[PDB]
């Protein structure tokens, strides 16, 4: 997961 | 924890849902291509970040994307048209692409790490999106029985999602393109006349009736  | 509710942006759809989608629940939207499932996901990813007086939960989002349908541009559009800073809204969506069904399943465990991290912060995770829940499973596995791999794996996946919803007070929102009674709530979505979208609850003997809404620059609206 990574910030959008 | 009390159940929290995230407004969809449509008063009609919210009434159908009893105020919005619930935390400690899986809400499954299903319908044909073009019925607005992914639009509703994008809208919710913004709405949940609003304060409660505006229909949100001041929450963070996690998004598992199995079809490459997440669009940061669309988030930015909806955010600015709902009075939020697009930079902040994007910052509070944690995004991952799921490669295949097995990776999709592992990503739920990965998600729990960040749910725990944020749990006692000012912006806990309040929305977990899986769009599409079923596309990889249907593509990879052919058999229909309870003993077949497709059902075994999807049952575990759904149980994992349930567990997160209820343990950490999260609304889980999943899409399915047309087992079936696993979701806390099933919503059938279809595209009707003049670009209107129509929603009906399936097997929820909640309000009878149908909600109608439009897809707009604010995400969805009446």
């Amino acid at each position: 997961f990574h910030a959008a | 924890a009390t159940i929290g509710r995230i407004s969809t942006g449509s008063k009609s759809l919210d009434k159908l849902l009893g105020g919005g989608i619930e935390t400690q629940a899986i809400t499954e939207v299903f319908g044909e291509f073009g019925s607005g499932k992914t639009q509703l996901a994008h809208t919710l990813a913004v709405m949940v970040q609003l304060p409660p007086e505006e229909g949100g939960l001041n929450g963070s989002v996690m998004w598992i994307d199995t079809e490459n349908t997440f669009r940061p541009e669309r988030i930015r559009e909806i955010a600015q048209n709902r009075g939020l800073d697009p930079d902040e809204v994007l910052k509070h969506i944690a995004y991952a692409r799921a490669f295949n069904s097995n990776h999709q399943m592992l990503l739920v465990q990965q998600a729990e790490d960040m749910i725990k991290e944020l749990l006692n912060t000012d912006r806990p995770v309040k929305l977990l999106i899986v769009d599409s829940l079923t596309s990889h499973f249907r593509s990879e596995y052919i058999g229909r029985g309870a003993l077949a791999e497709r059902q075994q794996k999807l049952a575990k996946h759904l149980a994992d999602l349930h567990r997160l919803a209820n343990l950490y007070d999260i609304a889980v929102f999943v899409t399915n393109q047309v087992l079936a009674h696993s979701a806390t709530l099933r919503v059938y979505l279809r595209k009707g006349k003049g670009g209107k979208r129509i929603a009906r609850l399936i097997d929820a003997p909640l309000p009878e009736g149908e909600a109608v809404f439009s897809i707009t620059e604010k995400g969805i609206e009446d």
